[PDB]
RNA sequence: GUGUUUUCCCCUUGGC
């Protein structure tokens, strides 16, 4: 089902996994 | 200095103003000099600073309006002269370094 | 003597412009036998008073009780006879001010003897023969005194 | 007929009281009471202010004339 | 020459440091450091003073 | 035209931190006893650090900067000790000094903690107080790392270096309504009651006392644990006591030299 | 590296008097006393206990820089009264009162316990 | 001079203890390079004591 | 995941009513 | 700080001078009033609070900028559970006197940076030391102990105080004399 | 796509499980021209009377325009953005721990601090930045007040005592390599 | 790196409770409820365990020898 | 031998700008590693202490010495010949604790007077008679400043919250709000002192004590000025916080209100301008028109709110405290506070267009309402919007580019004016001629 | 140190937290700044003031 | 700018109207219109942003520009026009080739 | 005659300086280049690039 | 008893 707000958690579990397969200098 | 107190009658007699002023109007010199062309310039250089003094230093604001004594008086023109000279432009003075 | 004004008062206002400061506030007074009006500054915090005190406010040249003149510098220690110890709250200023309604011709019938205690203000104001005591840049002691009634 | 300034400028003083003071540090003889300090700046001002600094100032006019004014002579501002 | 040797040049007797405040000093007054002070000199003349 | 007479009551005593009560006294006074316990009772520290192998991953530095910090039990020796400024020997010695020693090395896989525990007095007495809970953390070795050293503790003030320093916290308050209005609250209602808050829960602030005086100093004296927190106030009146008196000596000795 | 030694706050060095009484010329019965290595622990409490002294017509005590240890305490009495010996009674009277206070919190100690 | 460059203990006064380097001394006073602090000293040379 | 836990549950939490204040603490737009 | 609040340390305070709360905390580092202002770094005062409420409350405060979970009414009722002021203000107590402060101030845990311009890395000073080859004039810079530059505009600046003595000795007999 | 998300490495789920479900998509700065990008979806694409209700895609989170010295910053939507520029700046001078191997660099100047400390506020994106692994700074009781006024001009007082106890002290190594 | 032998602030002496601490956090005692068992009430003292970053163990995870 | 206490020092900040960047200064030697000067002194170095260098030269000569101590040093810079005015005024927290210290409310007992007086170095040891006498001894702040004020100056100033209306109606010589600073015989008798008494204004107090007596009576009025007020605000303390910031709900409301009409004020003129019913104000495009509409609606929303925002703030405020000092800040900076941070304008126009007739692609095409084009209508106390925070650092960035620019040209402006300028001076003719004497002026200035 | 592991890049002696992303010559930590440059093969239109032309294709 | 054909309007103001452009009213109004000129327009960008400076360096500066009867600019192609003496014009600009 | 600076030294300095120097940009264009729109914020770096972190100096 | 020496250009970064 949709994120019924309570997104905040959702928002950066994305972003962390993000972070996960790319780490900052990526692209280098 | 001299505790006025603006509300006695005073004893500076009107004409000792008028002629300290004119007295005073001697001693500031800007350009010295006893030539037409150098009392001329005399009294162009200080003719706004001389309007200003008659103007605050008449016969009717020193009745009406200052009160001053002829004590005070007297200090007072011996002050503005002695500030005057004071205020004249040193020779040597890099003005144009100043004014850049 | 250096008594130099004296008569009964009453609060008639205090703050009519709104409260400007906390400890100080100012008070509208009118005088009883002579009628003249005071806008005086007190220390409300010490001494505090209220929309109809009634108060003698004796205006002083000296505090002490022979007039000799005080130097104007603050010592305590001393058992000289003085005003003071008859009055409940006393303040040293200077006359900084005579404001008054003269013409061009004939003189001011009311003065306006503006006084600063310290900064705290006074001014009083009336019929111009109460006022001959007070001449411009002169110390004076403000000896006030609330009239229990 | 000298027709400078009779004040003595900022940079005459300036310049008067630091050679002054040179000579006084070069053990010239003083002009003044030593009340007992031991600057020669110190002693170089109240020479100025005794009006007995032996120094003679000339003024060059932009004409290249000159006119020379002694210290005791000209009115010492400060 | 003309502007970095000559109209303006590296001089002698000069320090640079980090200026800090100091309310206690009169607006005349500079505090400079002791190191520094025990740097720079001033050469004064000898008399019997 | 003399002195008040103080008076005092311990609300609370543990062997943590002292609570107490001064009243008449005068706040120059009592904030002047708050300002000795912070910086002039003294306590033994570590202040001198030789350190002889060290391949920690703490430069010696580091290493002798928290032996430093570490408190010692120095509740009685450090009214017998010189300052060593003052002891006349060329040496630390026991008179004006204890000396410590710490020699750890880590041969075992599990990463060794050196801690208090392993700094090993020449005195029984001026111990690290977590010896007499857990053991303060000098450093973690490795295998096959080391920290051999010795070190000296010596009397100093809170003064001087804050390792002196024998108070975890010293809480000092005074007229805890704000009866004076020594502080002037623009809302005094935000404002929570403080801990000797004698109002009751409807009026925010005692009304102003205008010939008051502040009266009762209310202190927690927290110790870090170097002397017993009683002990601390009790060096702190010896310490000041002492410091006027060696002032009068000195003034007495002016007046009479003039 | 041009850092002071923390001992400076309240060692003496060779020559340092503590304490340097200087009459005070601007007003009668007044003195400067310049304590060396001192702050505002010993100074205030001088001051707050010359303050107390009827005969004192004026006390106080300055820190003419943070970075400088010594302080000037400004003693002015009555005619009466030399401020030596205001300064001399402000700290007999202070020990007195920082003595008893140590005796009566000495027993308040032991009578917590138990008490 | 023949106490410089030597490792000495400073035996007496303020910094009573203290060990460091003589960079340079006179016959009145070395200055001593502290191992702790960041800081030459000048010493009293009768202060010091050769380790 | 003690976190994670504590998380969900402040995020149930968030559900409470009454938690946000009227003088206007932040804005946000909302135009057209 | 991390919010481009910026400043030399200008003294150093003992415990006993700092000023004390009604515990004696004491201040780490005292800030000017005067760098708020101007400067508007309203997120450190925010920061300042939620580190007093992160710090009794006994977890890190979350700062991410535009989350509106986050307000400052919402730290302060926070940080008044905790027996503080909800504004982050407390009566501190003068350290040299023990007077309370009449104004209550505001004092909290806030993140400070120490930077790599340090003051020793700076102080740099010179009395004749070593010279140009090209030019006799002192070297350039701290690390060759050169002079400070008396450049042009100083001239301008001694020119303007006819200075004409101290002019000649800076460009001239301090730095490069010769004949 | 959350759920699966939370238990990654557990499932092995990732990252590129979201973009290969056609989830998150690479938006480059000339496609952004003709995106509709809500900022957040309750409050963007909520049934408010409408903006547009047509948006293509949604910020993932806005603080994601932040680089990584200005996300450092906390709330730096409360600060004058000259000021998050200037942390910008200072932010890569703060002092730290700049990697753990640093005992093994021979780098020519280096600062380690003593004991940098996670700071009491963090943004969230300051978790990718490691920042609470190799941290630069120290939070300290700040006071903001005018005290002694030797903290006035921009400037800070420091508490001494706590320097003596290891305040932000430290360490400043300079190598020097001679072959 | 290191956990502080004191509390910058105060001087409580919290260098013998960073193991005391996680092993709180390790009995799943909450953040706050940690240091509240521990003993630190002051603000002051709880910032130097929250923000303590224990690099150490990371510092040893490399060799000197073995 | 080493330079010690007492030692003339030149001192300069490297952008030599003007006369007064290179002061002279005594040397006193302090302990720690820097430069300490006192902070009057930072105005004309334009200094501060965020990391600021400083260059010392030390004159090696008694002839140099001599010069700098008669013609720079620092007492004899006070007054500028640039604009006849103080560079140095009482500054900083300096000058809020002088505004304090002088309202009319301030007393001090007999033991802070008795210890403010240790700080003033020109007292006469005589203490003045208290304002009040009976109850306790209390002076005033007031009557302590006369004694700082040296000699017999007097000035009349205006308190900056003087309201204009106060010299018209009654009260004009015993104001209300203590406002109408009056200096009688050096004696302040009225008034809160505050940047237009003691700055670096025209006719200030600073200006008045330094064309009354010298400049080293001056000197020690700046001193005792900073060296009394900074050791009383021991006592009174000054601060700022959230509490500071933060506002009455009531406050909040009307400037929410105050927005929201004037947000749909702007809608309306969008509206108007789309069906072409916007008539163009003359010489304006009718785009030029819409523009100059909507900032002149968002300009008084700003302004507005700011005002209400201003009109909550308590006499306890550590904004207005500062502000109306004039120590620190300004009423936008507080406006942009509590209420509202308003237009980002670059390059003076509303944010422009960078992507196809929008701003952010979180904006939909020719969106001119407000926030569509950077008003931002959040407070730095709210937080930005996300959108706003980009165009807010979109704005902040011109001031950044601006800095910069600014730096190279202008000084190039200025190498050449000295330059075309540098031998002109006044010869003892007492004319202004050049290096060539070619006369420029028969007299210095007519 | 390819995908090795946080245990092997310490016994590299290596920093698990270092990022990589730059060279090392002649033992310099050498990192290549991203250089912005004008799109290539896209055409653009600019006007060019104070020039002969009006406007200018560019690609 | 067409100064001298604007004045010349019938209805428009000969004694007032005034160009905004030193060089204009040079070649109109002449040197010494060109001084006061100058002046004012100085003073306008002076003290639009309400600074002020003292007018004896104002009118310093406008004398130094006009104080040879053109307009002298200040560059290289106006302070080392003119004669002033070459160590003079080499400490400036066009260094050795005023040498 | 080349470009120059592509490739500077590693800032070592602190760890947000190693990171945010391997994520850096660089515009060629000239400084002492007068011009300000290259150097002003684009709205088109919103979520592209720090709209906060760039060099105070001239760059 | 012998004692102060000794590199530059270029680029980059950073400070007010
Ligand atoms: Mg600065
Ligand atoms: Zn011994
Ligand atoms: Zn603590």
């Amino acid at each position: 089902e949709i994120t019924p707000d309570l997104w905040q958690e959702a928002c950066w579990i994305v972003i962390s996994s993000y972070f996960d397969e790319k780490g900052l200098v990526r692209q280098q | 200095i001299f505790h006025i107190n603006p509300r006695l009658p005073s004893d500076l007699h009107p004409i000792k103003v008028v002629e300290g002023v004119k007295e005073l109007s001697k001693k500031l010199v800007i350009v010295n000099g006893d030539d037409p062309l150098s009392r001329q310039a005399q009294e162009n250089a200080t003719l706004l600073f001389n309007i200003h003094l008659r103007s605050t230093l008449c016969s009717r604001r020193m009745a009406e309006e200052f009160r001053l004594s002829g004590e005070a008086f007297d200090w007072l023109l011996g002050e503005i002269e002695s500030k005057f000279n004071q205020a004249i432009a040193h020779p040597g003075e890099m003005v144009g370094a100043l004014a850049a | 003597a250096g008594i130099l004004f004296e008569d009964i008062f009453d609060v008639k206002d205090i703050d009519p412009e709104g409260k400007k400061f906390d400890r100080v506030s100012r008070l509208h007074c009118e005088s009883e036998s002579f009628k003249m009006d005071l806008i005086l500054d007190v220390n409300i915090q010490i001494y505090p008073v209220d929309l109809g005190d009634k108060f003698r406010l004796v205006i002083a040249s000296t505090l002490y009780e022979d007039g000799t003149l005080d130097d104007g510098e603050y010592n305590p220690t001393d058992d000289r006879p003085s005003r003071a110890d008859q009055f409940e709250y006393v303040m040293y200023g200077k006359v900084y001010r005579i404001e008054g309604d003269e013409t061009s011709t004939e003189a001011a019938t009311r003065l306006s003897a503006y006084v600063s205690y310290g900064g705290l203000l006074m001014r009083l104001q009336g019929d111009a023969n109460n006022l001959h005591g007070f001449e411009v840049d002169s110390r004076v002691y403000l000896l006030m005194k609330k009239l229990a009634f | 007929k000298r027709i400078t300034t009779p004040y003595m400028t900022k940079y005459e003083r300036a310049r008067v009281l630091g050679t002054r003071a040179l000579q006084i540090a070069m053990c010239a003889p003083v002009m003044v009471e030593l009340e007992g300090e031991t600057d020669p700046l110190l002693i170089a001002m109240k020479e100025l202010k005794a009006r007995k600094i032996p120094i003679i100032i000339r003024r060059y006019l932009p004409d290249g004339s000159y006119e020379d004014w002694g210290v005791d002579e000209l009115i010492i501002s400060d | 020459r003309v502007r970095g040797n000559l109209m303006g040049k590296r001089v002698d007797f000069s320090a640079r440091t980090v200026i800090t405040p100091d309310p206690n000093l009169s607006i005349d007054q500079v505090g400079v450091p002791r190191s520094i002070a025990a740097n720079m000199t001033f050469a004064e003349i000898v008399t019997p003073f | 035209p003399y002195a008040n007479q103080p008076t005092v009551r311990i609300t609370e005593l543990t062997d943590e931190n002292v609570k107490f009560i001064i009243e008449n006294t005068d706040l120059a006074v009592a904030n002047s006893i708050r300002r000795v316990f912070i910086a002039e009772v003294p306590i033994i520290a570590i202040d001198w650090v030789q350190i002889d192998a060290n391949s920690s991953v703490l430069h010696d530095e580091f290493i002798a900067h928290r032996l430093g910090l570490i408190p010692l039990t120095s509740d009685d020796i450090v009214d017998k000790l010189q300052y060593s400024r003052d002891c006349t020997c060329e040496e630390f010695c026991p008179e004006c000094s204890v000396e410590f020693t710490l020699d750890v090395r880590c041969n075992e896989d599990q990463t060794r903690h050196v801690t208090s525990r392993d700094l090993i007095s020449n005195s029984p007495r001026v111990i690290p107080v977590t010896s007499r809970q857990d053991d303060i953390l000098i450093v973690k070795l490795r295998k096959g790392q080391e920290l051999r050293l010795r070190a000296y503790a010596k009397k100093g003030f809170g003064k001087e270096h804050a390792k002196w320093n024998p108070t975890a916290g010293v809480a000092f308050e005074y007229d805890p309504d704000n009866a004076l209005r020594h502080t002037v609250y623009p809302k005094p209602e935000e404002w929570p009651k403080s801990e000797y808050s004698e109002l009751d829960e409807d009026e925010s602030q005692a009304p102003y006392d205008p010939n008051g005086k502040p009266e009762r100093f209310y202190y927690n004296v927290e110790s870090c644990g170097s002397l017993r927190p009683e002990t601390i106030v009790l060096s702190a009146l010896s310490g000041l006591k002492k410091k006027l008196s060696d002032l009068q000596t000195q003034l007495s000795h002016e007046i009479q030299s003039d | 590296m041009n850092a002071p030694p923390a001992f400076e706050s309240f060692l003496l060095f060779e020559g340092e008097k503590k304490i340097t009484i200087n009459k005070d010329t601007k007003v009668p019965n007044a003195c400067l006393f310049t304590i060396n290595k001192e702050d505002h622990t010993l100074g205030n409490i001088i001051k707050s206990q010359l303050l107390k002294d009827p005969q004192v017509l004026f006390a106080g005590y300055k820190v003419p820089h943070p970075l400088e240890h010594k302080i000037i305490i400004r003693v002015q009495t009555t005619p009466d009264y030399s401020p030596q010996e205001a300064f001399t009674n402000a700290i007999t009277d202070l020990i007195s009162e920082l003595s008893l206070l140590e005796e009566r919190f000495r027993v308040a100690i032991k009578d917590k316990q138990e008490g | 001079n023949e106490l410089i460059g030597q490792t000495v203990r400073i035996s007496q006064g303020p910094y009573k203890g203290y060990i460091g380097v003589v960079k340079d001394a006179t016959e009145s006073t070395a200055r001593v390079e502290l191992h702790s602090t960041c800081q030459t000293i000048s010493v009293d040379r009768q202060r010091l004591t050769t380790v | 995941e003690w976190n994670i836990v504590e998380s969900e549950k402040a995020l149930v939490a968030e559900s409470h009513n009454m938690k946000n204040q009227q003088m206007d603490p932040f804005t946000r737009r909302q135009c057209k | 700080s991390r919010h481009g609040q910026k400043g030399t340390c200008g003294i150093q305070y003992r415990q006993e001078d700092m000023p004390f709360t009604c515990e004696g905390i004491t201040p780490d580092i005292i800030i000017n009033p005067h760098a708020i202002p101007s400067r508007m770094t309203i997120g450190h005062l925010i920061e300042c609070l939620q580190g007093k409420v992160s710090a009794n409350k006994g977890e890190i405060g979350d700062a991410t900028p535009f989350n509106d979970a986050v307000n400052v009414q919402k730290i302060s009722n926070l940080l008044s559970d905790y027996g503080y002021h909800l504004r982050g203000n407390e009566v501190l107590y003068n350290g040299f006197t023990g007077r309370k402060i009449t104004s209550q101030i505001f004092i909290g845990p806030t993140y400070y940076q120490r930077l790599k311009h340090m003051v020793d890395d700076k102080i740099h000073s010179r009395a004749r030391g070593p010279i140009q080859i090209l030019n006799r004039q002192p070297m350039e810079g701290r690390s060759r102990d050169g002079g400070l530059r008396f450049g042009e505009m100083e001239r301008d600046c001694q020119i303007a105080h006819g200075a004409a003595q101290f002019l000649r000795e800076r460009l001239f007999e301090a730095s490069d004399p010769y004949q | 796509h959350i759920d699966q998300l939370k238990e990654r490495e557990y499932n092995n789920y990732s990252w590129q499980d979201l973009v290969a479900s056609g989830v998150v998509e690479y938006i480059d700065t000339l496609e952004e021209e003709t995106v509709m990008l809500a900022m957040t979806p309750d409050d963007l694409q909520e049934k408010e009377v409408a903006y547009c209700s047509t948006y293509t895609h949604c910020e993932i989170h806005p603080s994601m325009i932040l680089g990584v010295c200005a996300s450092i910053i906390p709330f730096p939507d409360h600060n004058q953005s000259p000021r998050n520029t200037y942390q910008s700046a200072m932010g890569k001078q703060a002092m730290g721990v700049y990697i753990t191997n640093f005992h093994v660099r021979m780098d020519t100047l280096a600062h380690v601090l003593y004991y940098p400390q996670k700071p009491l506020v963090t943004t969230r994106s300051m978790e990718y930045l490691r920042f609470r692994e190799l941290p630069a700074g120290i939070n300290s009781i700040v006071a903001i007040a005018s005290y002694t006024g030797y903290n006035q001009e921009d400037s800070v007082i420091m508490n001494r005592s706590a320097v003596d106890r290891g305040f932000f002290r430290s360490v400043f190594y300079r190598s020097y390599k001679e072959q | 790196m290191i956990i502080p032998v004191r509390c910058f602030t105060c001087g409580k002496i919290v260098g013998n409770k960073w193991e005391a601490y996680l092993g709180l956090l390790q009995a799943e005692y909450t953040e706050g409820d940690a240091l509240d068992a521990l003993g630190l009430k002051r603000y002051c003292c709880r910032r130097m365990l929250l923000a303590h970053v224990d690099l150490i163990e990371k510092l040893l995870n490399y060799a000197p020898l073995e | 031998r080493h330079m010690c206490d007492g030692d003339i020092v030149i001192f300069n900040r490297q952008p030599t700008l003007h006369k007064m960047s290179m002061m002279g200064h005594r040397v006193r030697i302090l302990p720690w590693s820097t430069f300490r000067l006192n902070l009057s002194v930072t105005t004309p170095y334009n200094a501060d202490f965020d990391g600021d260098e400083m260059n010392l030269h030390l004159p090696q000569s008694l002839e140099t010495r001599a010069e700098i101590q008669e013609l720079a040093m620092v007492p004899r810079m006070i007054v500028t010949p640039q604009s006849n005015r103080p560079v140095m005024g009482i500054v900083q927290d300096t000058l809020t604790a002088v505004r304090k210290f002088t309202k009319r409310d301030v007393f001090l007992e007999r033991g802070e007077v008795m210890n403010l007086l240790m700080f003033l170095s020109t007292w006469d040891g005589k203490v003045p008679q208290p304002a009040i006498l009976k109850p306790r001894p209390l002076w005033t702040g007031k009557q302590i400043f006369s004694l700082i004020i040296p000699g017999h100056i007097n000035c009349i100033r205006t308190h900056s919250t003087h309201p204009d209306d106060e010299d018209s109606g009654p009260y004009k010589h015993i104001s209300p709000g203590d406002t109408k600073v009056v200096v009688e015989n050096g004696e302040l008798i009225m008034g809160i002192l505050c940047k237009k008494s003691l700055g670096t204004s025209a006719g200030s107090l600073v200006h008045i004590s330094y064309l009354e007596m010298g400049h080293d009576i001056t000197r020690l009025f700046y001193s005792n000025i900073q060296t009394v007020i900074n050791n009383w605000l021991l006592i009174e303390g000054h601060t700022i916080g959230i509490g500071d910031s933060i506002a009455d709900s009531k406050t909040y409301q009307d400037i929410q209100n105050t927005i929201k009409k004037a947000k749909q004020d702007v809608i309306e003129v969008i509206e108007k301008a789309h069906n072409n019913e916007l008539e163009p104000t003359p010489g304006n495009t009718l785009r030029q028109t819409f523009e100059n509409q909507v900032n002149r609606i968002l300009n008084d929303a700003r302004d507005k709110t700011g005002s209400s925002a201003q009109k909550s703030l308590s006499e306890y405020n550590n904004f207005k405290s500062m502000v109306v000092s004039g120590a620190k800040g300004s009423k936008i900076n507080i406006s942009q506070v509590i209420a509202v941070v308003g237009q980002q304008n670059v390059e003076g126009k509303r944010i422009p267009f960078g992507f196809k007739h929008r701003t952010l692609p979180h904006f939909i095409k020719d969106d001119y309402g407000p926030e569509s084009r950077g008003f931002v209508e959040n407070s730095y106390l709210a937080g930005l919007t996300p959108t706003e925070f980009f165009f807010h650092a979109m704005g902040g960035r011109e001031g950044l580019i601006d800095t910069a620019v600014k730096t190279a040209e202008t000084g190039y402006i200025q190498r050449r004016l000295i330059k075309s300028m540098e031998s002109v001076m006044v010869k003892y003719d007492a004319t202004v001629r050049n290096s060539i004497n070619q006369v420029v002026q028969l007299r210095y200035g007519e | 140190l390819n995908g090795l592991t946080d245990r092997d890049l310490c016994e590299l002696n290596e920093c698990p937290l270092d990022p990589g992303g730059y060279f090392i010559i002649n033992g310099s930590e050498k990192v290549l700044i991203a250089q912005e440059k004008m799109a290539t093969n896209t055409v653009y239109v600019f006007a060019k003031k104070d020039s002969k032309y009006a406007y200018t294709g560019e690609c | 700018v067409s100064l001298m054909r604007v004045l010349s309007e019938k209805d428009v103001d000969p004694v007032r109207t005034t160009s905004n452009d030193i060089v204009e009213i040079f070649t109109v109004l002449g040197i010494e219109a060109v001084r006061k000129a100058l002046e004012r327009e100085l003073y306008h960008v002076i003290s639009f942003d309400g600074s002020y400076v003292n007018y004896r360096h104002l009118a310093l500066l406008c004398d130094t520009m006009t104080c040879r009867g053109h307009l002298m600019a200040i560059t290289r192609h106006g302070v080392n026009r003119q004669d002033t003496g070459p160590l003079m014009k080499c400490s400036f600009e066009e260094t050795v080739d005023v040498l | 005659q080349a470009r120059a600076g592509v490739s500077q030294v590693l800032n070592r300095l602190t760890f947000a300086s190693t990171l945010s120097h391997l994520r850096r940009l660089n515009s060629p264009i000239g400084r002492d280049g007068k011009l300000a729109k290259p150097r002003q914020l684009h709205n088109t770096l919103w979520g592209m690039v720090c709209p906060a972190e760039t060099p105070e100096g001239h760059a």
